[PDB]
RNA sequence: AAAUAUGUAAGAAGUCCUUGUUACUUAAUUGAACGUGGACAUUUGAAUGAAGAGCUUUUAGUGGGCCAUUUUUGGUAAGC
RNA sequence: CACGGACCAAGGAGUCUAACGUCUAUGCGAGUGUUUGGGUGUAAAACCCAUACGCGUAAUGAAAGUGAACGUAGGUUGGGGCCUCGCAAGAGGUGCACAAUCGACCGAUCCUGAUGUCUUCGGAUGGAUUUGAGUAAGAGCAUAGCUGUUGGGACCCGAAAG
RNA sequence: UUGACCUCAAAUCAGGUAGGAGUACCCGCUGAACUUAAGCAUAUCAAUAAGCGGAGGAAAAGAAACCAACCGGGAUUGCCUUAGUAACGGCGAGUGAAGCGGCAAAAGCUCAAAUUUGAAAUCUGGUACCUUCGGUGCCCGAGUUGUAAUUUGGAGAGGGCAACUUUGGGGCCGUUCCUUGUCUAUGUUCCUUGGAACAGGACGUCAUAGAGGGUGAGAAUCCCGUGUGGCGAGGAGUGCGGUUCUUUGUAAAGUGCCUUCGAAGAGUCGAGUUGUUUGGGAAUGCAGCUCUAAGUGGGUGGUAAAUUCCAUCUAAAGCUAA
């Protein structure tokens, strides 16, 4: 059962696995179904763009916080700063998320600009029903794409103050490690 | 509460322009109201005291408040709940026969 | 104290003349080890042979044996 | 004087799958993988594409952590090929891959403890019959095939049972 | 005596409703052993088969008592990945998730807890009539031991001040979809073989039709169809493209500022213990028994405890397409 110089393998097939095998024979069929469903939904919703406008947010975690992506919806504060109510925003094609909060001025200002540009690029048909026939744009994300914010200029002058970056990192670790013991010794005295 | 701008240390992290979000009303869920205070005070006078609360009052008078917390921890769950219960009994003792 | 078996050696990674390195070693430039430079070519250091020599990866079957000459144990002996 | 076989026809036993070792072929190459999905279509084909993700490009410690050039990226011995001279034989020069060996570098372990100090922090410098699946001008990623491995009915037929 | 109320009964009373079947997929309960560990009891097979209860075209889940520790993300479900990883395990055999990241699909919400108190403003049923998936009048009944309007934490409510912005409910004609009918090209011309030409040879035609089938042997052109278009018939759904009849309404909704307030779910959370289960390890979920809270409270922050902070949500009630 164990022979030769081979890696240790862990193949989890000791249950009735053959009863739960899923082969995606309908991969091509489902692609046709999704394309048909998108086409019939676009014809149903008039010239509406088939998707709602989304804000730009910072991804969490230290690993992914260097990038911005699309969030669920604009906050109540962002909607209010744009000059309209949340209820009217939902009926006009804007996603609203009540549980997200604003703590960064850069993110808040950018989402305010997105709402203002969106309002100036759409036409809202009156409730009377005359309904002038306008061409349908199938995507709002492509019309309003998300770009990573600029960080630094291409070239700049060298400014060295004589300090050491390695020394700065080492001292930062040391201060955090011994903060508790230093306070106790100071308090006991 | 300003970040240092480096990857390690006490206040590590990037420095951004800060904003103060509006307070959420859900953060005040366990806040006493005038109507709620009135009902609870009236109910205490009507219903009276629980049997385990009666013996806790005796222990406070006869064996001090330290042994009362040990018993109150047993009847209740956590020790932090025993602290609050013994505190309430002391206020009852002050307003029952002391004054 | 044999016979038969058995270890090593028969050169270039060798020999010789001169003198460089070190925290080791010596009473001591004494020694040890490793080197620079010079001298000695394949009768270059016995015989015979050499479908070439060296090296690596991977995997099959097998893991019941038996017989003959000589040496030899148990057993009266055995196709033991 | 062991077992199966009276006769004939048809059927009748190393398969497929997930994850892998060696080897070989192919594409590209410090990169490589279009097919989750989107676009498109003569419509389960063919053709086209963004962002991520996987593996590789850094190791070593239980961990906090730290992290690969004294030097033509070292010295020595052996090295195919090339270069010079020579009719040739040879001699000298240069020597990739690979083999052996002595060093240097990175992490771990055990020691030494400079300038300076939240007076206990900081750990420079120099060592050690110790240790690592490391560095030292990258080789890998993907697809396919024979062979081999493990889980699966697992080459085919067969228990007494539960 | 008489008349109510409360509770409990009867009727072949008026009108309804449940059972059984099917069960591939879906929501729960209950629950093995063969097998693997080269034996075997924990473990594994497996939270599987068998057994029982309950649905739909999907079911279930779902608008955070979430994830996180970041410059934070933001209902649920599924795919790619995380990952054969953290972790569990006679630490043996074996087992084994989750956050982030890309993508498919996207949708939000409402009760309880407030005096309408200058007027229960609410509703089943009966009956008459009518424009009949319902409407109106009238009469009993339900209901104050609470039926409507108003407010669900994102808030929001009671007063005061100043302002503008926006409509609702039906017919008919078309469109969108499905179920159907009908119409819409070109040789059977000669020679040979044969019982049969649909075979061979010669000469033509159509083609957005040379898919397929039939007819006495391999048939685009003999028949049905195929390709491309035209013309009808009957319904569903109000998704919407035009027209037309009703003013709904001293009705409704949104927005600024001042002030006072801001009710938020109990044998439940939580705790001990026992059993079961999970990758969850001083104990992941579930259940029995015992104990049993609080309101600047409560839950969580993957090592038990005391003390001091911080972060993050808002349980013990409910609905909802892809
Ligand atoms: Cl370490
Ligand atoms: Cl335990
Ligand atoms: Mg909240
Ligand atoms: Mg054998
Ligand atoms: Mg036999
Ligand atoms: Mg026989
Ligand atoms: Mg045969
Ligand atoms: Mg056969
Ligand atoms: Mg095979
Ligand atoms: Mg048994
Ligand atoms: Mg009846
Ligand atoms: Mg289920
Ligand atoms: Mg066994
Ligand atoms: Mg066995
Ligand atoms: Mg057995
Ligand atoms: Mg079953
Ligand atoms: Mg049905
Ligand atoms: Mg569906
Ligand atoms: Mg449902
Ligand atoms: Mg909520
Ligand atoms: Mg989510
Ligand atoms: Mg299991
Ligand atoms: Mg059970
Ligand atoms: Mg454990
Ligand atoms: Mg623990
Ligand atoms: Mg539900």
């Amino acid at each position: 059962a164990i022979s030769k110089n081979l890696p240790i393998l862990k193949n989890h097939f000791r249950k009735h696995w053959q009863e739960r095998v899923k082969v995606h024979f309908d991969q091509a069929g489902k692609k046709v179904s999704r394309r048909n469903a998108r086409a019939t939904r676009a014809a149903k919703i008039a010239p509406r763009p088939l998707d709602l406008l989304r804000p730009v947010v910072r991804a969490p975690t230290v690993k992914y916080n260097r990038k911005v992506r699309a969030g669920r919806g604009f906050t109540l504060a962002e909607v209010k700063a744009a000059g309209l109510t949340a209820a009217y925003a939902r009926t006009i094609g804007i996603a609203v998320d009540h549980r997200r909060q604003n703590r960064n001025q850069e993110i808040f200002d950018a989402n305010v600009q997105r709402l203002k540009e969106y309002q100036s690029k759409i036409i809202v048909f009156p409730r009377n029903g005359k309904a002038p026939e306008a061409e349908q744009v199938l995507s709002a994300a492509a019309t309003f794409p998300i770009a990573q914010p600029a960080t630094d200029v291409e070239a700049r002058a060298v400014q060295d103050n004589g300090e050491s970056a390695f020394r700065t990192l080492r001292l930062a670790r040391s201060e955090k490690k011994f903060r508790g013991i230093r306070e106790k010794r100071a308090r006991e005295k | 509460t300003v970040k240092t701008g480096i990857a390690i240390g006490l206040n590590k992290g990037k420095k951004v322009t800060s904003m103060t979000p509006a307070p959420k009303i859900s953060y005040k869920k366990g806040a006493a109201s005038n109507r709620t205070k009135f009902v609870r005070s009236l109910v205490r006078e009507i219903a009276g005291l629980s049997p385990y609360e009666r013996r806790l009052i005796d222990l406070i008078r006869n064996s001090g408040e330290k042994r009362a917390r040990k018993v109150a921890k047993k009847r209740l769950g956590s020790f932090t709940r025993a602290k609050a219960k013994v505190e309430e009994m002391n206020n009852i003792i002050a307003a029952s026969r002391r004054h």
